[PDB]
């Protein structure tokens, strides 16, 4: 039992006693979230034993375990540098989620933590599968989780949102999967280990790169095709929104690694002008957007679409600096989107009841922690340094520039409005006069269970800020591999 | 009003009805002049914009060591 | 052996009118298709394209037998609906294999049980229910034109016939007239395709067409037109009999208004015998050349529907408001995959298409399954909703509204998930079974060049999920409309039930409640075997798919 | 981690578990405990089964492919005339 | 010269930084000719950083002097910023070249 | 003050030999061919499979 498949057992153990605990003991409720936490802790435990294992110069996959008994559809599983530290941020991530709503539930919650915990075995197994048609059928299968999600622990307009969500990733799914197929017919196989070795002809190139690029820009999302997040984002439960945010919008970022990069240089080199435009229009008009959104966590999620088309950017700069800068951008967005969701659907929203920014005003005359927290959460947002958001913003805007100058200036430009929409949200929070006059009852500050959450979140970006090196260190290899070029003296060697 | 009971406010109507029109906007767009002339100019003029800045300049420079007697432009 | 049971069964049926014998002939009649799977399971140790049976009018394949005991098997599945009551009373005291085996329940069981419903009163319903069967595999093995046109009209008088069983519903003799009607039209085109072949052929062999349709395909004075047009013509009344679209309309009302129990049966076995014996004659029809004949090449017809059906089974269901409509048009956008992977005459597409026929029958059984056993379960509740109370046939179709699914995860939440499941295998969501039946047909048109219909497949089924997730809405993001029925627990309404050991003496006495009135363990235990059949898939998925592609290795043996 | 009898043994303990939850039964009492060895033992029968059906698949898999090689040989060598 | 240590043993390329002669389907070979790929690519481009290290030292250590005394060591890493630079080996993977052409 | 005395203790020394805990996790984590040989039979194995179905897939009707 290889640790990988150890990480995918530890959550679906978790369901089974979560869902038979009542025939051994009315349970009472406690009891299924405290089973479903210490689930997500040892499955952080062993991912943690796992990265210390994990060795970061071998262009092997690592522990991957044997099969031998070849079926039509096989689960084969490993990883690499790439892989290690999605992975890793998946299993730190999950269990903030579950404290984010220990007490806003209330209702299903066994409904509610089984589906959490099956989120977990699902996105893991994303990042750990070795085969093109084994990744999309992890890809996919969150679809109906997620869809039940929100419509059981949603807001008012969730029925809008889950059906959004559904049909936008499916559709684009489809144009993925078709071009999976003809991939897997060409070749013969979908593993890792045998495709990469393979080489399309271009225009096979060509429209392998549509198929797979109308996927991964509605799951970036691009602007325009974003109406989904600012739906399902919004109208998400706290830790489904944590979720979605910090893991779900991952997927495709990981998956530029595996299904393009690799096999579709000629077609990401000939095409990256598009990729540049579309990416800078979303840094624009997102961040134009964002500026004037008055529902305080469709803010906080139109700001996922602004970086996350900068590490989409980075990703097709054919850089080693803009793919690290990608990495480390996807996984510090993760560590502080998840803080201003807390801040914004679990903070504010517990105490009020709504999300209007116009209710709200000088809250730092009363909660100093939660406004503390926030402005660090708002820096951070804004690529401030000594936040892991600095490092990759800066690699990822490199190598936009460097791969072509007119749209690295162009994403340059959100040092200004990633600042300005973060800052001016802030102020209109936290500051910008005395106690807002429509709260009647006085708030009370954080909870040491919101504190916890926040000084989690704020401890990972920020020592991640201040040594980065602990993430870049077991990329170099393997960022390697997926460059496409050559240089004219050290080509050909002989 | 949620599930978990949350402090008063003051539930101003003017703005619950404002936030309310924001959501439910979508459902009276209507094609016009103006709305077409602004849909057209975002959603492609600009982008093909940049597009053909980016297309034609794709490759134009690099700026990797150059010295003095070596120019910058690439093509 | 179907024969005998048909024959023995009408004998014993011939010479009782006792209603009550209703339940024990559909288990004798279990029992009699159990010994059809044995003696076609005798029959698959031979590898062969055929064999000329009964004087050359028959044939047998190691397809043809596969399939003849996949509608054994879903027959005996759907018999139970018939041969058990629905629901059951049980308690701990009574769960060993000691009490089950050597001890004795007694307790006023008629209204629990619904001992007397009309569904367990009619005696010929497992004795028609056989002579379908028997025109469905008789249809397999067909090898001649009259034995074709013999052998569909076997099954489909019985399908009218079943339709109209429940002769005192106003809907069922209605939905009975419609089926007839239109499929005695049907039935013509049948007639007038193979007549068409026999006066220009003159031969009603298949084997013979195959050796004209064969030298005709070279690269004068009696040009072969006539094949393509007359199976062009032969294939529209098959067509009909699938209701793919165009030719669709028909079943929306009849699957709506005949019983549930009685749609179950008719909207599966039929498009089972059909497709299968469709898929030889296109093999042995598919010309090679690019010749004249191609361009007229039947099997058009085939990808026109399968467009047709892809369209209309998708956008007209989005509007559906009633349960077994909404199936029907979900069948006939699933009939739009199962066409695109018979018309792709590749390996692939035949692995394609066996391999969706078969995850499609058993997963379409299961939300049949599902629907009956939620209407059998609400009998313990009561509604005040206002659309029900003017429901027609209640007791015949309980569940007609999807309206009525409202907060069922609330009254079964377990039960409710099985249902998602299916419906989330209908969309094609990985990793459900029916994720890699779409994924293996349109890997199969892809390599084939078939990009438009590939195209418009993945299109129309973003279309389609909407009204499935419709479906789900209602059961999960809402409260019931549906309360526990206050008489059946109200601390003092409480019926008795006594134990009582191999010698009828007493043992215990116990006083029972509504509570322990659970549904019928063979309806729970189908349901929980399907189910995990699709969810599971992934892991046992080797067998299943070697089947079929050996089976098309020896279709395809050059 | 494909071992059919495995793999089988625990899909017929999972759909005992499945339909006393879908008759919203409870999942142990301890009286009706003898099904889950019921189950499991008739889901092992399944899978035994299902091992020798796939020995014969195989080995038949495997003729087909030399017939399919042998058969290519044969064409290649008479084109080469 | 620095002896090679025992962790400097176990990553050594056994094989040459090349795709001449290897049988892509043999899949330990084709993966040691990208390993030697990478390792030479980074190996010559640390030699930048240990020069760029030394120019450093000698840049301080040399004041207003540093333009007459540090020469040799600014022209070797400009040389190594001309050539040196990680590009992976994908490309050389995918296309054959020859000098005699 | 853990920071300080889990560096301090943690240094290789004045020697180059490592630590009694260096050693420990160098042994477990030794892993000298073991995934380049499971690879390497994984890969050839799904090959080989590849092109079986190469075979079945495209034979002549
Ligand atoms: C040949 C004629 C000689 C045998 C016929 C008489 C046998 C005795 C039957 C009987 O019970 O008589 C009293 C019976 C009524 O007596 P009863 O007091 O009412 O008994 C209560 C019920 O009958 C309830 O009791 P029951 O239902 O058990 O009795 C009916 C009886 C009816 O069964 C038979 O009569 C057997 C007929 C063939 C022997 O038995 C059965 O239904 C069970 C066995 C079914 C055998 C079916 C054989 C089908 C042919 C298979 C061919 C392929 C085989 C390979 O009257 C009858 O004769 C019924 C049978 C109808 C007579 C025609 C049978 C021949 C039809 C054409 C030949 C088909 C071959
Ligand atoms: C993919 C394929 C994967 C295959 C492997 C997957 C796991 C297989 C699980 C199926 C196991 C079914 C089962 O045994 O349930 C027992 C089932 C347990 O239900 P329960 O909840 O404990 O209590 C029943 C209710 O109180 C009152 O009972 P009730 O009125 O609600 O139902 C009456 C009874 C039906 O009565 C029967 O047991 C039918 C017996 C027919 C003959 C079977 C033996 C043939 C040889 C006869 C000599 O219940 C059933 O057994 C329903 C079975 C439904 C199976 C449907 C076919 C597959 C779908 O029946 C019993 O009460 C004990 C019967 C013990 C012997 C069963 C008959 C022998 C079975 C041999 C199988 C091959 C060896
Ligand atoms: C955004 C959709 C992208 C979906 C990805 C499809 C997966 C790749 C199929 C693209 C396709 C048709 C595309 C037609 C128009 C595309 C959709 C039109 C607008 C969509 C609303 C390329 O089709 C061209 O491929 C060229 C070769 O590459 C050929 O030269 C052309 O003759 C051929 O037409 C199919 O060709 C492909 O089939 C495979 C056999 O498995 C063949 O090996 C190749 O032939 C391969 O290329
Ligand atoms: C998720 C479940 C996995 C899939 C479940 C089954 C998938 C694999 C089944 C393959 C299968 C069953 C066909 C029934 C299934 C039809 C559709 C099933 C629904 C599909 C869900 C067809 O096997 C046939 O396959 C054909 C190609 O496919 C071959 O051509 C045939 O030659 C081959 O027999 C196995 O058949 C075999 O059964 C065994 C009996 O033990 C037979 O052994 C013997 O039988 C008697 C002498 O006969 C003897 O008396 C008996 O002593 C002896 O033991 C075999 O002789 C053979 O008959
Ligand atoms: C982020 C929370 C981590 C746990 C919290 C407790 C530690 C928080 C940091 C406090 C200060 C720790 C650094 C003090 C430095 C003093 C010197 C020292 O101790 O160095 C010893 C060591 C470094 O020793 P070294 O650099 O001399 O040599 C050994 C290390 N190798 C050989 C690999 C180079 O420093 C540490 O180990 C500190 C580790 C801190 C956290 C490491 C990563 C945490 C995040 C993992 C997930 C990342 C991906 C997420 C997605
Ligand atoms: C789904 C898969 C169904 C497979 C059924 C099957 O193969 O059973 C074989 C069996 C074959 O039995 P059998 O005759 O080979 O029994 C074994 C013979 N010895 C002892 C020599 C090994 O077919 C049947 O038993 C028919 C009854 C089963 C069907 C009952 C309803 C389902
Ligand atoms: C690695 C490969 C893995 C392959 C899949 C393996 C299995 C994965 C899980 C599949 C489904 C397992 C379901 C586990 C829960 C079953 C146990 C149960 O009964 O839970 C009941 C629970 C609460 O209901 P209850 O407590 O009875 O009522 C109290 C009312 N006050 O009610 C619930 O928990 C229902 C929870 C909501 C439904 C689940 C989330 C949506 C699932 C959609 C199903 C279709 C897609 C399946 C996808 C499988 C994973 C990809
Ligand atoms: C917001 C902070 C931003 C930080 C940015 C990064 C730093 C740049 C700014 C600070 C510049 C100086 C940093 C400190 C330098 C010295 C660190 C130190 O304490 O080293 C001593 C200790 C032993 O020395 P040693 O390394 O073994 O020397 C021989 C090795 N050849 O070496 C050790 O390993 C001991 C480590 C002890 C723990 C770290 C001590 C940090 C000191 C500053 C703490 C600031 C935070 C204060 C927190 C609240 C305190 C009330
Ligand atoms: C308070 C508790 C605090 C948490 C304590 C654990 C978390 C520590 C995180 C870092 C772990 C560092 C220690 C370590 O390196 O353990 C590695 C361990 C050594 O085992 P090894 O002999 O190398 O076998 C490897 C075979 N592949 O590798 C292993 O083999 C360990 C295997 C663990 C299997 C866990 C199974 C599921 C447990 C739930």
């Amino acid at each position: 039992m290889s640790l990988l498949y150890v990480l995918l057992i530890i959550p679906i153990i978790g369901i089974f006693l979560i869902s038979t605990i009542d025939s051994f003991y009315f349970f009472n409720v406690s009891y299924y979230k405290k089973i479903a936490l210490i689930t997500t802790i040892l499955n952080l435990i062993v991912s943690l034993i796992i990265y210390i294992l994990f060795d970061f110069s071998n262009n092997q996959f690592q522990f991957i375990q044997e099969n031998l008994d070849l079926s039509f559809y096989d689960i084969y599983l490993g990883v690499d540098g790439v892989s290690i530290y999605f992975v890793l941020l998946t299993t730190i991530i999950m269990p903030i989620a579950l404290v984010s709503n220990w007490n806003s539930i209330t209702n299903n919650i066994k409904s509610y933590l089984i589906i959490m915990l099956l989120l977990e075995t699902l996105l893991l197994a994303v990042f750990l599968v070795l085969d093109v048609l084994l990744f999309y059928i992890f890809f996919e299968s969150i679809l109906p989780p997620l869809f039940i999600l929100i419509g059981l622990f949603g807001s008012s307009n969730k029925v809008r949102a889950s059906f959004y969500i559904f049909l936008y990733t499916l559709l684009g799914s489809l144009f993925l999967l078709l071009s999976i197929l003809t991939m897997s017919s060409i070749v013969g196989t979908t593993y890792f280990d045998v495709l990469l070795k393979s080489s399309f002809e271009y225009t096979t190139q060509l429209f392998l790169f549509f198929g797979i690029f109308i996927a991964f820009a509605v799951k970036t999302p691009v602007w325009g095709l974003n109406s989904w997040l600012l739906r399902a984002h919004v109208e998400s439960p706290l830790g489904g929104s944590i979720v979605l945010a910090a893991i779900v919008l991952k997927l495709s970022l990981y998956g530029v690694f595996r299904l393009i990069l690799p096999i579709l240089p000629q077609a990401s080199l000939n095409l990256t002008y598009i990729v540049y435009a579309i990416g800078a229009i979303t840094v624009l008009y997102a961040s134009f957007s964002t500026l004037r959104t008055v529902d305080v966590k469709e803010l906080i999620a139109y700001s996922s679409v602004a970086h996350a088309a900068i590490y989409l950017m980075g990703v097709f700069s054919n850089t080693i600096q803009g793919l690290e800068g990608a990495i480390l951008l996807g996984l510090a967005h993760g560590f502080v989107s998840s803080g201003l969701f807390i801040c914004a659907g679990g903070i504010l929203y517990d105490r009020t009841g709504t999300r209007l920014i116009y209710f709200f005003r000088g809250l730092t005359q009363i909660m100093p922690l939660f406004s503390l927290f926030f402005f660090i959460l708002c820096l951070g947002n804004a690529g401030t340094p000594l936040t892991l958001n600095f490092v990759g913003e800066f690699m990822s805007l490199y190598g936009t520039l460097e791969r072509l100058p007119i749209a690295g200036m162009l994403a340059s430009t959100s040092i200004i409005f990633s600042a300005a929409y973060s800052i001016y949200m802030y102020n209109r929070i936290a500051f910008g006069g005395s106690v807002s006059l429509y709260f009647i009852d006085c708030f009370r500050d954080l909870t040491k269970r919101e504190f916890f959450i926040l000084f989690t979140l704020v401890s990972f970006t920020v020592i991640l800020g201040i040594y980065p090196s602990f993430v870049l260190d077991g990329l170099h290899y393997n960022i390697s591999s997926v460059v496409y070029g050559i240089e004219p003296n050290a080509s050909y060697l002989t | 009003m949620a599930g978990l009971q949350h402090y008063k406010i003051a539930m101003d109507p003017a703005l619950v009805r404002l936030g309310s029109m924001i959501s439910n906007r979508y459902k009276y767009f209507r094609w016009t002049k103006r709305t077409a002339l602004v849909s057209f100019m975002y959603v492609v003029v600009v982008p093909s914009t940049i597009g053909y800045l980016a297309y034609k300049t794709d490759g134009l420079w690099d700026l990797r060591a150059k010295r003095r007697g070596d120019l910058i432009s690439e093509r | 052996m179907i024969m005998i049971s048909i024959l023995s069964l009408l004998l014993s049926t011939s010479v009782t009118l006792r209603r009550d014998m209703s339940i024990l002939f559909n288990r004798i009649s279990i029992i009699a298709l159990a010994y059809c799977i044995l003696h076609d399971t005798m029959s698959l140790s031979f590898i062969s394209k055929g064999i000329g049976l009964h004087g050359g009018l028959l044939h047998i394949t190691n397809l043809t037998q596969i399939f003849h005991i996949f509608i054994f098997i879903i027959s005996i599945l759907i018999l139970q609906l018939t041969s058990f009551y629905p629901r059951k009373v049980w308690i701990p005291e009574y769960s060993s294999l000691k009490d089950i085996f050597f001890n004795k329940i007694l307790y006023y069981r008629t209204k629990i049980i619904n001992k007397m419903g009309e569904h367990m009163k009619i005696i010929e319903y497992p004795l028609i229910l056989l002579f379908v069967i028997s025109g469905a595999v008789f249809l397999i093995s067909t090898n001649d034109l009259v034995s074709i046109f013999l052998s569909i009209e076997l099954q489909s008088y019985g399908l009218y016939l079943l339709s109209t069983i429940y002769r005192n519903s106003e809907l069922s003799t209605t939905g009975g007239l419609i089926y007839f009607l239109l499929g005695g039209l049907s039935s013509c085109f049948i007639l007038l395709g193979t007549s068409l072949l026999y006066v220009n052929s003159g031969t009603t062999s298949l084997d013979g067409l195959y050796i004209l349709n064969s030298i005709s395909d070279v690269n004068s004075w009696y040009k072969p037109y006539y094949l393509n047009f007359s199976l062009l013509i032969f294939s529209i009344g098959f067509l009909f009999k699938v209701s793919a679209a165009p030719f669709h309309f028909w079943s929306p009302d009849v699957y709506d208004a005949i019983p549930t129990i009685v749609t179950t049966f008719v909207a599966i076995i039929a498009k089972i015998s059909i497709f299968i014996f469709l898929l030889e004659l296109v093999y042995y029809t598919n010309s090679n050349a690019n010749s004249y004949l191609s361009e007229f090449s039947w099997t058009y017809a085939l990808l026109i529907s399968s467009l047709l059906s892809l369209i209309i089974g998708t956008v007209v269901g989005l509007t559906q408001f009633r349960i077994k409509r909404l199936l029907a048009y979900s069948t006939i956008s699933h009939v739009g995959f199962i066409l695109l992977a018979l018309s792709v005459s590749s390996i692939e597409s035949t692995q394609a298409f066996i391999f969706y026929l078969i995850q499609y029958s058993i997963s379409n059984l299961n939300a049949f399954f599902i629907l009956i056993t939620i209407g059998f379960s609400l009998y313990g509740y009561v509604t005040n909703n206002k659309e029900y109370k003017s429901l027609l046939d209640k007791n015949n179709s309980p569940i007609q509204l999807i309206s009525q699914l409202k907060g069922y995860f609330y009254i079964n939440p377990l039960l409710s998930l099985s249902l998602a499941i299916t419906i989330f295998s209908f969309v094609g969501v990985p990793p459900l079974v029916g994720f890699f039946a779409k994924q293996m047909v349109l890997s199969a048109a892809l390599d084939n060049g078939y990009i438009f219909l590939s195209l418009i497949a993945i299109i129309t089924s973003v279309i389609g999920a909407v009204y499935y997730l419709n479906v789900i809405k209602e059961i999960f993001f809402y409260s019931p409309e549906h309360e526990v029925n206050p008489v059946l627990n109200e601390s003092d309404s409480n019926f008795s039930l006594r134990i009582l050991n191999e010698k009828n003496v007493l043992i215990r006495s116990v006083l029972l409640k509504g509570r322990n009135i659970f549904i019928s363990s063979p309806f729970s235990i189908t349901i929980s075997i399907i189910t995990n059949v699709i969810l599971l898939f992934i892991f046992m998925n080797k067998e299943w798919l070697s089947m079929g592609t050996i089976l098309v290795q020896i279709l395809f043996s050059a | 981690m494909v071992n059919r009898i495995l793999f089988w043994t625990g899909f017929g303990l999972a759909v005992r578990f499945w339909q006393l939850g879908i008759e919203m039964r409870p999942f142990f009492n301890r009286k009706s405990l003898w099904a889950y060895p019921l189950f499991g033992g008739v889901g092992a029968s399944f899978g035994y089964w299902l091992q020798s059906i796939d020995e014969k698949q195989t080995k038949m898999l495997e003729e087909r492919k030399q017939a399919i090689l042998e058969k290519r040989a044969r064409r290649a060598q008479r084109q080469a005339e | 010269p620095t002896p090679e240590s025992e962790a400097f043993l176990a990553k050594k390329p056994q094989v040459p930084p090349t795709f001449d002669g290897v049988d892509y389907e043999d899949n330990k070979r084709l993966k040691q000719a990208q390993d030697a790929i990478i390792r030479e690519q980074w190996v010559q481009v640390m030699m930048g950083r240990l020069v760029r290290e030394e120019l450093s030292k000698c840049y301080y250590r040399e004041g207003v002097n540093h333009l007459e005394k540090c020469g040799k060591l600014r022209e070797r890493y400009l040389q190594l910023l001309a050539n040196a630079k990680v590009k992976g080996y994908l490309f050389e993977q995918q296309n054959y070249w020859s000098k005699e052409n | 003050a853990s920071s300080f005395v889990i560096y301090n203790i943690s240094r290789p020394g004045p020697n180059g030999e490592p630590s009694s805990l260096h050693k420990w996790f160098s042994k477990i984590s030794d892993y000298k061919d073991e995934w380049e040989t499971r690879n390497t039979l994984m890969a050839a194995a799904l090959e080989q499979a590849a092109h079986d179905k190469h075979l079945l897939l495209t034979a002549e009707r």
